[PDB]
C-alpha cells in the first residue's frame, strides 16, 4: 500500500523509542495487562518449576503514533514491528528456568488514535512451591508474578484486563484440572522510597492432579504386596518357605521405595503421606518377619532341652483355641531277645513322649500364627481404608 | 548480472517490507499454505509432542514487485532474500516449544507478475494429545495448525496450495518419494488438510494439516507381551507342582516379582496422562493380580496339605465337597519274662495301629489339598486364557477410520 | 599493504552486490564444486537414529566479479574475504535431525586473481540415519548426508562433485575424503565404503530446488567385540545353566529355583538389550531373537522340571502305576537312553503277625515310591537329552548366522565401480 | 511535550559507549556491587552447580551523563537502556556454563549528577565443589565470585555497597520477594572483597567480590525415605541366629537376601550423591559396613550349618570339642532268637547314631547363640556411631572461623 | 575521557578490519598463543568428550593502531571491543559437541605501540580417545588442537607462549589429577591445501583418575560377592541351600558386570581389565555351580541304580582323605517265625543299602573339600599377588 508506506514513513521519521509515550514527564503510562493461558506444558515436581504457554496482552496509548485517516486513504489500523516503538519492560519476577522478559518481538496493532495492542507469546518457567503431602491426590497453587522492572508506579502503571486470566482457548492437560484462576494487583511500598509505589500483578492457578496414572502404576502394586505381607501367617512352618514369601515382599517394597523416592522432590518442609505410609508398611513387614522367625523357632523347639512353661500352655492351649469359632482347630540267648523286645518297647515309649511334647510346641506355634493372621488382616484392611483421608478407597 | 542489479535497484527503491501489500485500502492478500513432509522424526509420548522435518509452501502476490521482462533483457523471475520482501507471519500455532517461525530462510522466488513463492524449511515440534487407551496398539491424530500470527481474516485470506500444474488445490500433506524417510515405528494412514474457522471469532482462520499415524507394535510385543505370557504360564504351572516339593512359593513369587518388574520398566515408555489406562498396562495388572491370587491359593493348598489330626479336624463340608463330588468331575480319583515280653509286643502293635490311623487321616487331608490344587489349576488356566485372548482381541480391533473426518 | 586497495576496488569501487549470482548473463549457470572431508565420526546413536559427524565442507566456484590483474597491484596471488561480504552458495544438509542446516563456523573464502573462490568451513552435522537392527550387534549401517541447494533452482546453479588432477586428466572425487593427518578412527565403527554421488531426479523439473543434490554415503561396520564379551557370553552361560538344571535330583529341592533364576537372568538381559535399540518394527534383532528363543526354551525346561517333580512325588495312596507307563519309563527308555543299570501266647502271636503285616505293607509302599522316583529320573534324563542339544545347536546357528554378515563389498549393487580413493574412474 | 526526549537526545549525542568515563588519566571508577537473593533454585549435586535467582545492584558514576535540572523542568532521573551506555563488565567468573553476563539487560537509572544505578536480574549457575563426607547431614559452602571481565584495578575499583556509611557485607534477602528452598537452609551469607596476591594491579583478576552461601541441608526427607528403611532391612541379619540349622530353616536365604537389599540401597545412594572421589559419603560408609557385616553373617551361617549337619560317617566328635562347647560356653527257635537279637542290635545302633547327631545339633546351637550376641552388638554399635557422627555435624558459628564478626544486618 | 574518545575515533577512522595487520602483504602476522585452563568441567567416557573451561590468550602487533601518548594526554593503554579490529581465526580442530572458534567477543587491551592482548573465555568440548584398559585406575591423554583456519604459515604465524599450558588458576577437579601438560607446535600439510604448511599448537593434559568412587561403588561389592563363591563348598548338601547361595552370587555378579558395562564406551579397541576379571569371575562361579550340581547329584545317589566304580572308591575314599590334613574328617506260630525272619532280612538289606549311600555321601564330601581347598589357594595367591 502506497498510503500505508507514506504513513509508516511519517510515523517513525522523528520517533524516539527510548522515551516514554507521555505528553509530560509528570504523567504516567497506563498499561492494561492481560494474561492468556494457552497450555500447561509441565509441572516439574522434583525441580519445583511450572512451564506454561501464554500470551501476554498489553494495551497502552502512544500519542506520538496517531494520524488522521482521511489523509491516508482511510487507513485506520496498521501492523508495526514491536522493535520500532516504545515497549513496557514487563518482567516475570519469579522466573526460575526461562527468560525474565518477552523475547518474541512479534508485530503489534496500532490504531489511528495511538492505541496499541501487543500480544507476544511466551514460555513462562516460573518457580512453583510444590506441596508434596497428599501426593498423588494433591492440589497445587503456584503463581506468575508480573511487573514493570525499571519503572515505578508513578511513571508506568499496570492494570489487569479482568479479575481472571483468559482460559478461553486453554488446552486441557490430561494430568491437571484447573479449579480456580485469579489475578490480583498489589501496591508495594518500601520504607526506602515512600513516594514511589511499586505495582505488581500476580496470576495464580489452582491445579488438581488427576491421580489415575499414579494410582494404577504405583499404589495398586504396593497395596497388593502389603496385602500379601500378612499371608505368611497362613503358611505352615513345615513347608519351609515362610522366609521366601516374607523376604520377597520386603524386596518388592524396597524397589517401590526406590521408585517413590525418585518420584517426589527431596524437600523436608512437609512429609509426603505416601512416603510415610510406605515406611509404615516396611515396619509392618519387618515386624511380620521378626514374629514369623519367632514362630519358626517355637515350632522347631526341641522338647529335650526346652520344657513348656505352664503359663504358655494355659494361654495357648486352654483359653485361646476356644475363642476362635471360625477356625477348624482341634480343641541262654532267649533272655537277650527278651531284653531286646524290652528295649524296643521302652525306646518307643520315650519317642512317643518326646513326639507329644514336640507336637505341643507345634500347636502353640500354630495358635500364634492364627492370632497373627487375624490381627494382621484386620490391621491391613483398616489401614488401606484409612489412607489419604479415604480418598484412595473413594477412587 | 548488471541488468539484474538494475532491476533490484528499481524494485526496492521505495519498497517497505513492513507494509502488507494492499493496492487499495481494504484489499486482502491471498496466501496459499501448503506443507511437504520430508521426515516424521519423533512422536514423544512422554511430553506429547511430534517432531517433523517439513517444507512450508507459501505463495502470495505482491503488486509492488512487478516489472516488464522486455525492459530487463528478458528476466522473468528473481531469487531475492526472504528478509527483503514482505511476508505473512505464517507460524505453527500449536508448537510445544517456543518456536513459532521457520528455521531455514530460503530465498523467495519473485516472478515478473508479482507472484511470490516461498518454501522455507523447518524442524517443528508441535503438541499432540496422545490417546493412551490402546497403547501400544494405538493410532494417533497429530495436527499442525498454521496461520498468520499477525494478520487476521480482514487482512489476509488463507487458501490451499496448488499442484505442479496450477489448476487444482492440494488438500493434503505432500510427500515426495525422492526425499522422504519412513519412521519405522509409525505408518501414515491419512494426511488431509483443512481450513478451520471459529464461530465465536469471525477474524480467525487457519490451515490445519492432520497426520493420522498408526503405531507398529512389534517392539512392545517382543519385549513385553511374550515374556509376560511365559510368566503367566509359570503362574498356571505352580498348581501342578506337588506340595511336597517345597518350591511352590519360589515359582509363584518369582512370577509375581517378574511381572511387577516388567510393569515398572514399562512405566517408563507409557505416557503419564491420567485420562485412561493403556491396554498393555491393563494386561500387566491383570497378570499381576492373577499371579497374586496364584500365590494366595498356593499358600492355601500348602496349609491344607500340612494339616494333621493332632491340630485340625476335618469339617463335614470339606469332606463332602473335596473327597466325593469334585474328584469325579476333575478326573482325579484315587515265667514273668514271657508275660512282660507279650505286653511289650502288645504295646508295639498298638503303637503301629495308632500310627496307621493317624497316617490315614493325614492322607485324607493331603488328598483334599491335591483335589483343591487340581481345581485351581483348571480354573486359573481357563481364566488366564480367556482374559489374555479377550484383551488382545480387543486391542487387535483398533484401526483408524477410513474417513479422516478432516 | 596493497590488499586494502585491491579489496576496496573489488568490493566498493566496482559496487559488488552480495545478493546477485556471479554470472555475466541471467541465463548462465554457476557451477558449484562440492566435496566432503570427514575428520571424525563422533557417534551413531541407535536409539535416536542420529549420526553426528565432524566434517569439512569444500565449496569451489567462479566469481567473475572477484578477478583482478596480479601485476596492476603488487604480486597478490590470493586473497581472504569473509563470507558475509561476497556471494556464497547456500548448500544445506536436508536430512538433518536438529535445526542445524548450514555450517557451524563461517570461515573466510579464498579468492584467486582468476576468480576461483574456495570455501572450506568446518561443521558438526547431525543427520538422520535409519538403523537396520536385524543383525545387531553384528550389523553394518548405511548412513548418508544429502546436500541440496534450496536458494537457486537447477537452471541457476549446478552442483557437482569436485574434480582432481593426477596426470593432467580430470577425475571427479566420488568419495568422502579422509585426510590421514586429520582423521581419528572410531573405536566402535569401521568405515567400509564412503562413496559420493550427484543425483538428478528426472520426475521433477529444473524449475525448482528438488531436482538435484549431492549425497555422501557412509557404510560402516560395527566392531562387535564389546557386545560379544559383555552381553552375549554371560547370557549364553546362564542359559546353559538351565539345561544343566536337569541333572539335579528331585530330593535336592532346588530344580525349580535354578531354572527360574536362569529365566529371570535371561529376562534381565532381554530388557537391557531392549534399552539399547530403537523401537522400530522393521525387524527383531538377532540378539533379541536368540533371547526370545532361549527364554521360551527355559520356560519349557521349567515346565518339564515341574512335570518331573509331579511324577517323583506320586504315592500308591493317590496314584496308580499303570503297566503302560511302567514299561515305557522303566523298561524301554532307560535302555534306549543308556541309563545306568494260655491266651497270652495267642495274643503275642496275633500282635507279632499284625506287626509283620504292617511292615510288609510299608515295604510295598516304599517299593512303589521308588518306582515313581525311577520314572521321574527317566523323564528328566530324556528331557536333558532332548533339550540341551536343541539349546546348543540353536545358540550356534543364531550366533554363526550373525557372524556371516558382511557389507556387500560394493555399494550400489548394480554399479561395478568401487568408489574408492585408490582407483578413480 | 516530554522533556526527557530532548534531554536524552542531548545526553547520548556525542557519547561513546566504548570509553570508560574516567575524567582524567589517573581517575579510577568506583563500581559498587550488591547482591539480592530472591530464590535459591537448586544445588545440583551431580554436576556441582548452584542455581540462584538474584538481582545484582551495580552503581557507578558517569560524568558525561550529568545535566542541570533547572534547564529540563526539574527532571532529575531518566531511564536509559543499558545497551546504549558504558557498563563495567562485571561477570560471574565461577559459572559452570558459559553464562558470564546477566540474563536480562534492564534499563539503567541515571541521575542528574551522573550517578548510574543498574539492577538487572540474573539466573546464575555457579560452581560449588561439594563435600560429601557427612551426606545427608551435610552443609555446603557455595560461592559467587564477581569481577570485571575487562578492566583491572587501575581502571575500576570494585567495592561492596554502603548505605548509611556502613558497608553491606552480606547477601541481601528481601522479605518482600524470597521463598525458602525447603531442602536447604541459609545459615550464613557473608560478602567480602578478595585479592589475588599472585597477580598485580593489572591482569583484570587482581580484585573480586565474593558472596558466600553457607547452606545446611534438611535431612528429614533423606532420613525417613532412605536411612530408616536401610537400617530396618540391615537389622534383619541377626534373625538368622534363631532359625533352625537344617533343610527348610532358610538361614542362607535370609542372609543373602538382606545382602541383596543392601546392594539395592547402595545403588539408590549412587543416584543421590556426586561422583567425586575425595571422600566417601557417610551413608555410603554405613552401607559398606552393613554389607560387610551381612557377608560375615553369611559366612557364620555356612559354618553353623556345616557344624550342625555333621554325622559320625563323615566327622568324629572329639571329646575336647564336646567339653569346650557343652561345658563352658552354654531248630526254628534258634533262628527266631537270632532274628530278635539282630533286630534289637540294629535298633540300638540307629538310636546311638541319632544321639550323636543330636549332640552335633546342640553344639551348633551354642555357637549360634554366641555369634548372635556378637553380631547384634556389632551392628548396633556401627549404626549408632555412624549416625551419631552424622547428627553431630554442626554448621560453624561464624561465617569465617578466624573472624569474630557475624556479617548480618 | 575526551582524549580517549578522540583517540578511539581517530584509530578506527580509516581502519579496515578485513585486512591483515601487515605493512607489506608478503609479511606475516606473528601471534603468541597461550592456553590457560580454568577448570576441567567433565570427562564423558561413554561419549568420549572432554569439556573444559579455558581462556585463550592471544598477542600480536597491529601497526595501524599506533598513537603518540603525548598527543592524547599521556594515554598508553585502552580497551577496545574485539569486533572493531582484525582478529586471528583460531579453530579447535577436534571440536566434538561445541564451537569451533571463539564466540565470547570480550574487549581487548591495545597498547600505544600497537601491541594487542586478547584473552576471551571458551568452553572447549573436544574429542577424547578414552583408553579403558586400566579402568578405574586409568590415566587419560587427550588434547586440544588449535590452529589458524584460513591463513597458512606464510600469512599468519602462531607461536606457543610457553612450553606448557597455564594452570595457575586451575580449579581442582575431585575426579582427575593433572599429571603433566605440554604444548607442541606442528607444521602440517593437508590434502585440501598441499602447497603451503598450516601451523597448529596441540595442548595435551595427562590426567589420572582418582579411584575411590568406583572402588567403593563397584569393586568392593564385587569382591564381597565373589568371596561368597567359595562358601558353597563348605555348605553341606543336606542344608538344601547350595544352589540358592551359588545362584544368588552368580546373579549379583552378572548384575555388577552389566553395571560396569554402562560406565565405559562401547569401543572394541581394548577390553578393560575390570571387565575381563569380572568375566573370569563369572566363568569360575559357573564352573563352581557345575561342580556343585555334580556334588548334589552324587550325594543323593541311590545304591540300587548306581554302584560305586573302583576308580572312584580307590581315589576318593583311599587317597585324598589321607592327603588333606587341616580337615577333621574320618498253626500260625510258624507265620510269626517267618515274619520275624523276614524283618531281620529286611534289616540286612536296609543296612547294606544305607552303607552304600553313606559311601556316596562321603565321596561328595571329599569332593567339595577338594574344591574348597582349591578356592582358598586361589584366594591366597590372588591376595598375595595384588599386595
Ligand atoms: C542551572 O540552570 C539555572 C537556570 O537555568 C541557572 O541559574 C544555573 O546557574 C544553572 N547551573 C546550576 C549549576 O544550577
Ligand atoms: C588447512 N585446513 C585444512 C585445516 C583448513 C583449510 O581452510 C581453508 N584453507 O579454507
Amino acid at each position: 500500500s502506497e498510503h500505508e508506506t507514506r504513513l509508516v514513513a511519517n510515523l517513525l521519521e522523528n520517533y524516539n523509542k527510548v522515551i516514554r509515550p507521555v505528553e509530560h514527564h509528570t504523567h504516567f503510562v497506563d498499561i492494561t495487562v492481560g494474561l492468556q493461558l494457552i497450555q500447561l506444558i509441565s509441572v516439574d515436581e522434583v525441580n519445583q518449576i511450572v512451564e506454561t504457554n501464554v500470551r501476554l496482552r498489553q494495551q497502552w496509548i502512544d500519542v506520538r503514533l496517531r494520524w488522521n485517516p482521511a489523509d491516508y486513504g482511510g487507513i485506520k489500523k496498521i501492523r508495526l514491528p514491536s522493535d520500532d516503538v516504545w515497549l513496557p519492560d514487563l518482567v516475570l519476577y519469579n522466573n526460575a528456568d526461562g527468560d525474565f522478559a518477552i523475547v518474541h518481538m512479534t508485530k503489534l496493532l496500532l490504531d489511528y488514535t495511538g492505541k496499541i495492542m501487543w500480544t507476544p507469546p511466551a514460555i513462562f518457567k516460573s518457580y512453583c512451591e510444590i506441596i508434596v503431602t497428599h501426593f498423588p491426590f494433591d492440589q497445587q497453587n503456584c503463581t506468575m508474578k508480573l511487573g514493570i522492572w525499571t519503572y515505578d508506579g508513578t511513571k508506568v502503571s499496570i492494570s489487569p484486563e479482568s479479575d481472571r486470566p483468559d482460559l478461553s482457548t486453554f488446552m486441557e492437560s490430561g494430568e491437571w484440572v484447573m479449579k480456580d484462576y485469579r489475578g490480583w494487583k498489589h501496591w508495594v511500598y518500601y520504607t526506602c522510597c515512600p513516594d514511589t509505589p511499586y505495582l505488581d500483578i500476580t496470576y495464580h492457578f489452582i491445579m488438581q492432579r488427576i491421580p489415575l496414572y499414579f494410582v494404577v502404576n504405583v499404589i495398586i502394586p504396593c497395596l497388593l504386596f502389603s496385602f500379601l505381607t500378612g499371608l505368611v501367617f497362613y503358611l505352615p512352618t513345615d513347608s519351609g518357605e515362610k522366609m521366601t514369601l516374607s523376604i520377597s515382599v520386603l524386596l518388592s517394597l524396597t524397589v517401590f521405595l526406590l521408585v517413590i523416592v525418585e518420584l517426589i522432590p527431596s524437600t523436608s518442609s512437609a512429609v509426603p503421606l505416601i512416603g510415610k505410609y510406605m515406611l509404615f508398611t516396611m515396619i509392618f513387614v519387618i515386624s511380620s518377619i521378626i514374629i514369623t522367625v519367632v514362630v519358626i523357632n517355637t515350632h522347631h523347639r526341641s522338647p529335650s532341652t526346652h520344657t513348656m512353661p505352664q503359663w504358655v500352655r494355659k494361654i495357648f492351649i486352654d483359653t485361646i483355641p476356644n475363642v476362635m469359632f471360625f477356625s477348624t482347630m482341634k480343641r541262654p540267648d532267649v533272655k537277650s531277645a527278651i531284653e531286646g523286645v524290652k528295649y524296643i518297647a521302652e525306646h518307643m515309649k520315650s519317642d512317643e513322649e518326646s513326639s507329644n511334647a514336640a507336637e505341643e510346641w507345634k500347636y502353640v506355634a500354630m495358635v500364634i500364627d492364627h492370632i497373627l493372621l487375624c490381627v494382621f488382616m484386620l490391621i491391613c484392611i483398616i489401614g488401606t481404608v484409612s489412607v489419604f483421608a479415604g480418598r484412595l478407597i473413594e477412587l | 548480472s548488471v541488468m539484474e542489479d538494475t532491476l533490484l535497484s528499481v524494485l526496492f527503491e521505495t519498497y517497505n517490507p513492513k507494509v502488507r501489500p494492499a493496492q487499495t485500502v481494504g484489499d486482502k492478500v491471498t496466501v496459499r499454505v501448503g506443507l511437504t513432509l520430508t521426515n516424521l522424526l519423533i512422536l514423544n509420548e512422554k511430553i506429547e509432542e511430534m517432531t517433523t522435518n517439513v517444507f512450508l509452501n507459501l505463495a502470495w502476490t505482491d503488486y509492488r514487485l512487478q516489472w516488464d521482462p522486455a525492459a530487463y533483457e528478458g528476466i522473468k523471475d528473481l531469487r531475492i532474500p526472504s528478509s527483503d520482501v514482505w511476508q505473512p507471519d505464517i507460524v505453527l500455532m500449536n508448537n510445544n516449544d517456543g518456536s513459532f517461525e521457520i528455521t531455514l530462510h530460503v530465498n523467495v522466488l519473485v516472478q515478473h507478475t508479482g507472484a511470490v513463492s516461498w518454501q522455507p524449511s523447518a524442524i517443528y515440534r508441535s503438541s499432540c494429545t496422545i490417546k493412551v487407551m490402546y497403547f501400544p496398539f494405538d493410532w494417533q491424530n497429530c495436527t499442525m495448525v498454521f496461520k498468520s500470527y499477525t494478520y487476521d481474516t480482514s487482512e489476509v485470506t488463507l487458501q490451499h496450495a496448488l499442484d505442479a500444474k496450477g489448476e487444482r488445490e492440494v488438500k493434503e500433506i505432500v510427500i515426495n518419494k525422492d526425499a522422504f524417510t519412513e519412521n519405522g515405528q509409525w505408518s501414515i494412514e491419512h494426511k488431509p488438510s483443512r481450513k478451520n474457522w471459529r464461530s465465536d471469532d469471525p477474524s480467525y482462520e487457519d490451515v490445519t494439516f492432520y497426520l493420522i499415524i498408526q503405531r507398529k507394535p512389534l517392539f512392545y510385543i517382543v519385549y513385553t507381551i511374550i515374556p509376560c505370557i511365559l510368566i503367566s504360564i509359570l503362574a498356571i504351572l505352580v498348581f501342578y507342582l506337588p506340595p511336597d516339593a517345597g518350591e511352590k512359593m519360589s515359582l509363584s513369587i518369582s512370577a509375581l516379582l517378574a511381572v511387577t518388574v516388567f510393569l515398572l520398566l514399562l512405566a517408563d515408555k507409557v505416557p503419564e496422562t491420567s485420562l485412561s489406562v493403556p491396554i498393555i498396562i491393563r494386561y500387566l495388572m491383570f497378570i499381576m493380580i492373577l499371579v497374586a491370587f496364584s500365590v494366595i491359593l498356593s499358600v492355601v493348598v500348602l496349609n491344607l496339605h500340612h494339616r494333621s489330626p493332632n491340630t485340625h479336624t476335618m469339617p463335614n463340608w470339606i469332606r463332602q465337597i473335596f473327597i466325593e463330588t469334585l474328584p469325579p468331575f476333575l478326573w482325579i480319583q484315587r515265667p514273668q519274662d514271657l508275660k512282660e515280653a507279650v505286653e511289650a509286643i502288645k504295646y508295639i502293635a498298638e503303637q503301629l495301629e495308632s500310627a496307621s490311623e493317624f497316617d490315614d487321616l493325614k492322607k485324607d487331608w493331603q488328598y483334599v489339598a491335591m483335589v483343591a490344587d487340581r481345581l485351581f489349576l483348571y480354573v486359573f488356566f481357563v481364566i488366564c486364557s480367556i482374559g489374555t485372548f479377550s484383551i488382545f482381541l480387543d486391542a487387535s480391533h483398533n484401526v483408524p477410520p477410513d474417513n479422516p473426518f478432516a | 599493504n596493497e590488499e586494502e586497495r585491491l579489496i576496496n576496488d573489488l568490493l566498493i569501487v566496482n559496487k559488488y552486490n552480495k545478493h546477485v549470482r556471479p554470472v555475466k548473463h541471467n541465463n548462465e549457470v554457476v557451477n558449484i564444486a562440492l566435496s566432503l572431508t570427514l575428520s571424525n565420526l563422533i557417534s551413531l546413536k541407535e536409539t535416536d537414529e542420529t549420526l553426528t559427524s565432524n566434517v569439512w565442507m569444500d565449496h569451489a566456484w567462479y566469481d567473475h566479479r572477484l578477478t583482478w590483474n596480479a601485476s596492476e597491484y603488487s604480486d597478490i596471488s590470493i586473497l581472504r574475504l569473509p563470507p558475509e561480504l561476497v556471494w556464497i552458495p547456500d548448500i544445506v544438509l536436508q536430512n538433518n535431525n536438529d535445526g542445524q542446516y548450514h555450517v557451524a563456523y563461517f570461515c573466510n573464502v579464498l579468492v584467486r586473481p582468476n576468480g576461483y573462490v574456495t570455501w572450506l568451513p568446518p561443521a558438526i552435522f547431525r543427520s538422520s540415519c535409519p538403523i537396520n537392527v536385524l543383525y545387531f550387534p553384528f550389523d553394518w549401517q548405511n548412513c548418508s548426508l544429502k546436500f541440496t541447494a534450496l536458494n537457486y533452482d537447477a537452471n541457476e546453479i549446478t552442483m557437482d562433485l569436485m574434480t582432481d588432477t593426477i596426470d593432467g586428466k580430470d577425475y571427479p572425487i566420488e568419495w568422502i575424503i579422509i585426510d590421514p593427518e586429520a582423521f581419528t578412527e572410531n573405536g566402535e565403527w569401521e568405515i567400509i565404503h564412503k562413496p559420493a554421488k550427484k543425483n538428478i531426479y528426472p520426475d521433477k523439473f529444473p524449475n525448482g530446488t528438488n531436482y538435484q543434490d549431492v549425497t555422501f554415503y557412509l557404510i560402516i561396520r560395527r566392531k562387535p567385540l564389546f557386545y560379544v564379551i559383555n552381553f552375549i557370553t554371560p547370557c549364553v552361560l546362564i542359559s546353559f545353566l538351565a539345561s544343566l538344571a536337569f541333572y539335579l535330583p528331585a530330593e535336592s529341592g532346588e530344580k525349580m529355583s535354578t531354572a527360574i533364576s536362569v529365566l529371570l537372568a535371561q529376562a534381565v538381559f532381554l530388557l537391557l538389550t531392549s534399552q539399547r535399540l530403537p523401537e522400530t518394527a522393521l525387524a527383531v534383532p538377532l540378539i533379541g531373537k536368540y533371547l526370545m528363543f532361549i527364554m521360551s526354551l527355559v520356560t519349557g525346561v521349567i515346565v518339564n522340571c515341574g512335570i518331573v517333580l509331579n511324577f517323583h512325588f506320586r504315592t500308591p495312596s493317590t496314584h496308580v502305576l499303570s503297566t503302560r507307563v511302567k514299561q515305557i519309563f522303566l523298561e524301554k527308555l532307560p535302555r534306549i537312553l543308556h541309563m545306568s543299570r494260655h491266651d497270652e501266647i495267642k495274643s503275642g502271636i496275633d500282635s507279632t503277625n499284625y506287626i509283620v503285616k504292617q511292615i510288609k505293607e510299608k515295604n510295598a509302599y516304599d517299593e512303589e515310591v521308588g518306582n515313581w522316583n525311577l520314572v521321574g529320573q527317566t523323564i528328566d534324563r530324556l528331557s536333558m537329552f532332548i533339550i540341551t542339544p536343541v539349546m546348543v545347536l540353536g545358540t550356534i546357528f543364531i550366533f554363526v548366522m550373525g557372524n556371516f554378515n558382511h557389507p556387500p563389498a560394493k555399494p550400489f549393487e548394480g554399479d561395478p565401480f568401487d568408489y574408492s580413493s585408490d582407483h578413480p574412474r | 511535550e516530554n522533556e526527557e526526549g530532548r534531554l536524552i537526545e542531548k545526553l547520548l549525542g556525542d557519547y561513546d559507549k566504548r570509553i570508560i568515563p574516567a575524567k582524567t588519566l589517573d581517575h579510577i571508577i568506583d563500581v559498587t556491587l550488591k547482591l539480592t537473593l530472591t530464590n535459591l533454585i537448586s544445588l545440583n549435586e551431580k554436576e556441582e552447580a548452584l542455581t540462584t535467582n538474584v538481582w545484582i545492584e551495580i552503581q557507578w558514576n558517569d560524568y558525561r551523563l550529568s545535566w542541570n535540572t533547572s534547564e529540563y523542568e526539574g527532571i532529575d532521573l531518566v531511564r536509559i537502556p543499558s545497551e546504549l551506555l558504558w557498563l563495567p563488565d562485571v561477570v560471574l567468573e565461577n559459572n559452570v556454563d558459559g553464562q558470564f553476563e546477566v540474563a536480562y539487560y534492564a534499563n539503567v537509572l541515571v541521575y542528574n549528577d551522573g550517578s548510574m544505578y543498574w539492577l538487572p536480574p540474573a539466573i546464575y549457575r555457579s560452581t560449588c565443589p561439594i563435600a560429601v563426607t557427612y551426606f545427608p547431614f551435610d552443609w555446603q559452602n557455595c560461592s559467587l565470585v564477581f569481577r570485571s571481565q575487562t578492566y583491572n584495578a587501575h581502571e575500576v575499583n570494585l567495592q561492596l555497597s554502603a548505605e548509611e556509611g556502613e558497608a553491606v557485607e552480606w547477601i541481601h534477602i528481601d522479605p518482600e520477594d524470597f521463598t525458602e528452598n525447603g531442602e536447604w537452609t541459609i545459615r550464613h551469607r557473608p560478602a567480602k572483597k578478595n585479592y589475588n596476591w599472585q597477580l598485580t594491579k593489572d591482569d583484570t583478576d587482581f580484585q573480586e567480590i565474593i558472596f558466600f552461601l553457607i547452606i545446611q541441608r534438611k535431612p528429614l526427607f533423606y532420613i525417613i525415605n532412605i536411612i530408616a528403611p536401610c537400617v530396618l532391612i540391615s537389622s534383619l541379619v541377626v534373625l538368622v541366629y534363631f532359625l533352625p540349622a537344617q533343610a527348610g530353616g532358610q538361614k542362607c536365604t535370609l542372609s543373602i537376601s538382606v545382602l541383596l537389599a543392601q546392594t539395592i540401597f547402595l545403588f539408590l545412594i549412587a543416584q543421590k550423591v556426586p561422583e567425586t572421589s575425595l571422600n566417601v559419603p557417610l551413608i555410603g560408609k554405613y552401607l559398606i559396613f552393613v554389607m560387610f557385616v551381612s557377608m560375615l553373617i553369611v559366612m557364620n551361617c555356612v559354618i553353623v550349618l556345616n557344624v550342625s549337619l555333621r554325622t559320625p560317617n563323615t566327622h568324629s566328635l572329639s571329646e575336647k570339642i564336646k567339653h569346650l562347647f557343652l561345658g563352658f560356653l552354654p531248630p526254628e527257635i534258634k533262628s527266631c532268637v537270632e532274628a530278635c537279637n539282630f533286630i534289637a542290635k540294629s535298633t540300638k545302633e540307629q538310636n546311638d547314631s541319632g544321639s550323636e547327631n543330636e549332640n552335633w545339633v546342640l553344639i551348633g546351637k551354642v555357637i549360634d547363640k554366641a555369634c548372635f550376641w556378637i553380631a547384634l552388638l556389632l551392628f548396633s554399635i556401627g549404626t549408632l556411631a555412624i549416625f551419631l557422627t552424622g547428627h553431630f555435624n554442626q554448621v560453624p558459628e561464624f561465617p569465617f572461623p578466624g573472624d569474630p564478626r557475624k556479617y548480618v544486618p
